[PDB]
């Protein structure tokens, strides 16, 4: 998961 | 500019984010958005015009911010859905299993269902806790955009998810998507904001  | 949920805004002429929701703080107009989009005092622009600056944010830990705008901005109780609009009616929180939609400058308006609450995202910068997870897809640039039910109950703002190499999670099945949003409720009480509704 990553910002968006 | 007309302030509508889901539209693009730039930060310090560099990054792009999406508007969450129009709000007020006493006589001040603002919009809520993602904390990772900017730092306090960063400048926000809409269509190349300065509209306000980040007044506060929390990221990582949480992922929230509010931008106070100039007097000249027009706050609207609406969220973009293509060329149409979804009217914001309030902020009742939906439960796991409810259908929900999100709007942002990268993938437009996408819908799905809430799958889990109180999720932790381990971003490069640090963990973000207490996120709600849905399976509507989203892409880089959608951050800060609105999460709302078709009935107009605002749920929160786009934080992040399992972006694939194409920059979104739309080419993978719903069952495999993790799209995370920060709950709106705690952002309104933390900054003393009131939602604009229609």
């Amino acid at each position: 998961a990553a910002p968006l | 500019a007309n302030i509508v949920g889901g539209i693009e805004y730039s930060i310090n002429n560099a990054s792009l984010c999406s508007v969450g929701f129009s709000v007020t703080r006493g006589a001040t107009k603002g919009f809520v958005t993602a904390g990772h989009c900017g730092t306090v005092n960063a400048t926000a622009r809409i269509g190349g015009a300065v509209v306000g600056t980040f007044a506060a944010r929390v990221f990582p830990g949480n992922d929230r911010a509010w931008v106070s705008l100039t007097s000249a901005q027009t706050l609207l109780p609406r969220v973009a859905n293509g060329s149409s609009f979804v009217t914001v009616r309030g902020s009742t929180e939906a439960a796991v299993g409810a259908a929900v939609c999100r709007s942002g400058r990268t993938t437009g308006y996408q819908c799905g269902t809430i799958t889990a609450k109180n999720v932790t995202a381990n971003y490069a910068e640090g963990a973000v806790r207490g996120l709600t997870q849905g399976n509507a897809c989203a892409g880089r640039g959608d951050s800060g955009g609105s999460w709302i039910t078709s009935a107009g109950q605002a749920q929160g703002v786009m934080s992040g998810g399992n972006v694939q190499s194409n920059g979104n999670n739309c080419g993978i099945p719903a069952s495999q998507r993790s799209s995370l949003f920060e709950r709106l409720q705690p952002i309104l009480s933390q900054y003393g904001l009131s939602l604009v509704t229609g």
